[PDB]
């Protein structure tokens, strides 16, 4: 944590313009399509045997919506990502099981559909803002791991 | 590896970069710098300020390396061997430096590429900079 | 790239782990699991508890399979084929985890072969590691 | 720098027993030979062309024992590894030119030294608090880099 006052605005400007369940279908989806290990929790949400598959599943479209609308709320929590998201860290370790290296996964994805969606104004002083709340996300959903 | 679907992929998208390669060479650059800035511990010999000549130079001679890479897709060990020389007993960058620039990489072809940035192609190009990365650090022990 | 002398020094080490090969196998998983918790999570139908035969049991098909390795070490895509499907296409291990056993395993050798875990023998087992590494993720994209 | 009342007591009475001066010419030594590219630093070491040549030579060894002595000195300072550790991070940074990926491959050679020199005292739980701690350090070393 700990970012300037120019880089809170900037990461709440551009997050003012985002779909988040336009963009949480597209980051999950590519997810799945790019790092294929990832589906390993998704056998239930039924075809994903190609790219069109997984894009256009509604299944892993409203995973994405889900998580992506947590992500968002904490964005309004940067001063304590901790305590914002302890309980979800403590499930995704004792019940869901899931690697916390797949939310680096989530977040490197999730910069690139950022830059295909802005183009031109995801400066490189704003990826390097949204760098910086990614990776402390990640550090925040780990944090109860045991 | 990379199958026949991943070459054609990356040779379609790296056409469609064609001219621009040397700029985006060194937009990927800074984006390293500013997002990832321990990566500038490798270059205390340049000047670093936006759009310096040496950072642009750097830029083309990255991009020219790919190219040379798409273009000899099926034997990159051979046509990257002095490449790779170079960067296991003259550089010695430490590998995990290798996956920030690609991902820089990939974050530039995003925000210029709208049409031909699919899912697909994604999937391809992060394969092929794997390969790549991998190729440039074989000779490292 | 396995050199001769990196292949004799894995022969050697190995020949001396001998028949301690499972047990070898199950302290490192128990090193990996109390070291990386992050580790467990691929393992939750299992008993982690220190003793466990379950872990003794998947010891020794590690165990075994490294030995297996090691009498193909000019062959290993091959003989390890069977193990590259299931790991990238079922089990489905993030890459980043086979680092953590390898280093755990090199711990667990350490420990016990005072004598052979020379500086040279040390850095051509790492390299023998990864090279395994890379063969069991070959297949994952 | 969170570290149980067991974890800590285990580390404590184990580094009771090291010899600092040997342990960092041998933790160093094996560095350089099993990572060669950390070798880019040393190049006024002179000779490093092969395993002997890089476990024998003194201004290797004399090095191992500069660091380990000051990673000595922090394990009196557990509670405030960052503010133990700032301005040699500052200096790493700044004079050295270091990429702190570095830090985390010394610590786990120090993790296998140990083993080997201590065998099976060396337990799973003692590996443990030990991987915490060079974890601890390597992030404070890197705190101030920018
Ligand atoms: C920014 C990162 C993430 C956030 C903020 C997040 C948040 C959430 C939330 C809010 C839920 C629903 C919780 C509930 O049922 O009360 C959830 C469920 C779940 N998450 Fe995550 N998550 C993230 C990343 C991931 C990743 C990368 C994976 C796997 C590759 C994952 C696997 C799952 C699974 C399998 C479930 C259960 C869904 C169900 O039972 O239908 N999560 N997550
Ligand atoms: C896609 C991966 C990479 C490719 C294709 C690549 C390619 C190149 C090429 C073509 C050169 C110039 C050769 C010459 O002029 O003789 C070079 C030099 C160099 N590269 Fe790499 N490189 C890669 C990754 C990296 C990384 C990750 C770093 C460090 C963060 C790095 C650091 C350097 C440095 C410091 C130089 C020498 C700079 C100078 O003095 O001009 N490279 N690389
Ligand atoms: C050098 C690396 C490794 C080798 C040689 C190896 C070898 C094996 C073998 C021989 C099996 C048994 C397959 C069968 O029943 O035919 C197996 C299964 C398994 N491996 Fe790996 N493995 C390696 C790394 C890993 C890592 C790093 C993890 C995760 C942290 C892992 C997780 C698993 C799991 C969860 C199973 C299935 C266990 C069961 O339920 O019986 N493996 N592996
Ligand atoms: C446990 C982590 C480390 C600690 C506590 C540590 C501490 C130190 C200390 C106390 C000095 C003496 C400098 C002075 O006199 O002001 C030093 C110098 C130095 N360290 Fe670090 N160090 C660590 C890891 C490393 C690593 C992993 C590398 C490179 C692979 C490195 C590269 C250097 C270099 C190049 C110098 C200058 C030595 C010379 O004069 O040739 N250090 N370090």
């Amino acid at each position: 944590m700990h970012l300037t006052p120019e880089e809170k605005s900037a990461v709440t400007a551009l997050w003012g313009k985002v779909n988040v369940d336009e963009v949480g279908g597209e980051a999950y989806g590519r997810l799945l399509v790019v790092y294929p290990w990832t589906q390993r929790f998704f056998e239930s949400f039924g075809d994903l045997s190609t790219p069109d598959a997984v894009m256009g599943n509604p299944k892993v479209k409203a995973q994405g919506k889900k998580v992506l609308g947590a992500f968002s709320d904490g964005l309004a929590h940067l001063d304590n990502l901790k305590g914002t998201f302890a309980t979800l860290s403590e499930l995704h370790c004792d019940k869901l099981h899931v690697d916390p290296e797949n939310f680096r996964l989530l977040g490197n994805v999730l910069v690139c559909v950022l830059a295909h969606h802005f183009g031109k104004e995801f400066t490189p002083p704003v990826q390097a803002a949204y760098q910086k709340v990614v990776a402390g996300v990640a550090n925040a959903l780990a944090h109860k791991y045991h | 590896m990379l199958s026949p679907a991943d070459k054609t992929n990356v040779k379609a998208a790296w056409g469609k970069v064609g001219a621009h390669a040397g700029e985006y060479g060194a937009e990927a650059l800074e984006r390293m710098f500013l997002s990832f800035p321990t990566t500038k511990t490798y270059f205390p010999h340049f000047d670093l300020s936006h759009g310096s000549a040496q950072v642009k130079g750097h830029g083309k001679k990255v991009a020219d390396a790919l190219t040379n890479a798409v273009a000899h897709v099926d034997d990159m060990p051979n046509a990257l061997s002095a490449l790779s020389d170079l960067h296991a007993h003259k550089l010695r960058v430490d590998p995990v430096n290798f996956k920030l620039l690609s991902h820089c990489l990939l974050v530039t072809l995003a925000a210029h590429l709208p049409a031909e940035f699919t899912p697909a192609v994604h999937a391809s190009l992060d394969k092929f900079l794997a390969s790549v990365s991998t190729v440039l650090t074989s000779k490292y022990r």
